């Protein structure tokens, strides 16, 4: 067989807030019981690195094993194309494995939102959906919030990004509350994170006139 | 969080006049503030 | 090293539309070209049916071979959770690959149809969107499509069911069109199948009130 | 479509008073009929 090498792209709330820390995933599965030695090689654009942060293997319910290696990156670094590639050498392996990733390339495109009050024919429910479509941007990268009253309501359910026919992205985040909440008239946000945002952000509330 | 961060974040990412090596410095800046 | 099997379930509208014929499919991929001989068996919980129809292979790009059978199945038969079992036996296998698929478990939940006009910010585009939002069905498996003067519009995207926090599925269709069509007050319906609805079928309106 | 299949096969379908034998049998019918 052979240990299997799989590399994770950062979050992409993460490569736009200056506050947090992006980080490329590099994970190994099928780690042999008997050669469990793996050793990592980062390299960005070519150019290797070592400010990897490799965490204790893992014996994995099947039996096997399970090691990761996680880089910290630039949010520039990721958003401007530059190249991750992992390295993973082991003994069960005639050469070392390696995958590469980089942002999607293309043209950015800032995204719409439009929020939608629910149904009428769902006010017969206990619960009510807020609806919050958002479309046209591209790359798929991108991180949709709710909050009310400036705190987080986390009742909701983003879906994943959807190719639309003009060759952008669009997704829908439905958001879940009480009838009550929401006849009483309280405002709520939804909130996106992306790259052809200004300042990678921006908002549009929601509620009962 | 700080929306201001978020702003010079922004700013410095986009700066049409600095480099690379200044643009990474001054972005750093703006992370070890904040 | 051997040749990989994959079996896929049939069409959501395939075995709720009496006028389709829903199939399973068994898909055999890496057949040799010296060892290429390909023999399936297709089982439907337990016993064996001999009516599945074999594709001529296909030698691959990659220089391997792709071959395929299709079995017929009965809609009745898949949506009351029968198991397709497809053996694929050839000479580079040690043993014959077996793959086993049926309908997901679990009771039927139906689906909430609600359709959503376009936000008020939308309407300083050309095109508008209508929204669909279907919600807490159970499985997975629907169709949805649009409508309107009795004709289909195409004009829409679906997005993949997404599972709610109640064990439950939802999606949402966004079906755009041009803002003179929207406020010139035609109506549009969105339907949705899915086996728990009645007659495996519904239809929700939305146009100009206001 | 016609409905009046899509009528007559889901009522099949959920006829209780049918058995796999039946039903198969009822269904069947319906499909050939349209
Ligand atoms: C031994 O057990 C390993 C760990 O198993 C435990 O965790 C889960 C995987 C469950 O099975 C659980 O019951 C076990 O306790 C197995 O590791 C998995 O191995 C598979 C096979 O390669 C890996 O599959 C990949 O999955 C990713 C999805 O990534 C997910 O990321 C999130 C984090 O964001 C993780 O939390 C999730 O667990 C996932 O890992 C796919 O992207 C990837 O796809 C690519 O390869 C497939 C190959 O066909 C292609 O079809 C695609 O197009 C892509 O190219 C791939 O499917 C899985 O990630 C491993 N899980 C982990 C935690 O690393 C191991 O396989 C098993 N081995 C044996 C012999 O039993
Ligand atoms: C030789 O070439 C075959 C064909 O390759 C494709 O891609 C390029 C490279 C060309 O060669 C083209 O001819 C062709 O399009 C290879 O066959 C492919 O093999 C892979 C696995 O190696 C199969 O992947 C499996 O696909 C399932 C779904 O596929 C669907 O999408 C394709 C295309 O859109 C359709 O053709 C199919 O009909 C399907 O609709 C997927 O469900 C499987 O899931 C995987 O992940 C889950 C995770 O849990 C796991 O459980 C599962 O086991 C899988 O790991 C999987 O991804 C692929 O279907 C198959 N393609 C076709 C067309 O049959 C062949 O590998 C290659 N061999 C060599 C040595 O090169």
């Amino acid at each position: 067989g052979g240990p299997s090498v799989f590399l994770f792209p950062p979050k992409p709330k993460d490569t736009l807030m200056i506050s947090r820390t992006p980080e490329v995933t590099c994970v190994v599965v099928d780690v042999s019981h008997e050669d469990p030695e793996v050793k990592f090689n980062w390299y960005v654009d070519g150019v290797e690195v070592h400010n990897a942060k490799t965490k204790p293997r893992e014996e994995q319910y099947n039996s096997t094993y399970r090691v990761v290696s996680v880089l910290t990156v630039l949010h520039q670094d990721w958003l401007n194309g530059k190249e991750y590639k992992c390295k993973v050498s082991n003994k069960a392996l005639p050469a070392p494995i390696e995958k590469t990733i980089s942002k999607a390339k293309g043209q950015p495109r800032e995204p719409q939102v439009y929020t939608l009050p629910p149904s009428r024919d769902e006010l017969t429910k206990n619960q009510v959906s807020l609806t919050c479509l958002v479309k046209g941007f591209y790359p798929s990268d991108i991180a949709v919030e709710w909050e009310s009253n400036g705190q987080p309501e986390n009742n909701y359910k983003t879906t994943p990004p959807v190719l639309d026919s003009d060759g952008s992205f669009f997704l829908y985040s439905k958001l879940t509350v009480d009838k009550s909440r929401w006849q009483q008239g309280n405002v709520f946000s939804c909130s996106v994170m992306h790259e052809a945002l200004h300042n990678h952000y921006t908002q549009k509330s929601l509620s009962l006139s | 969080f700080n929306m201001q961060c978020q702003r010079r974040f922004y700013e410095a990412l986009h700066d049409p006049n600095l480099n690379e090596e200044q643009r990474n410095a001054k972005i750093k800046s703006i992370r070890d503030d904040c």
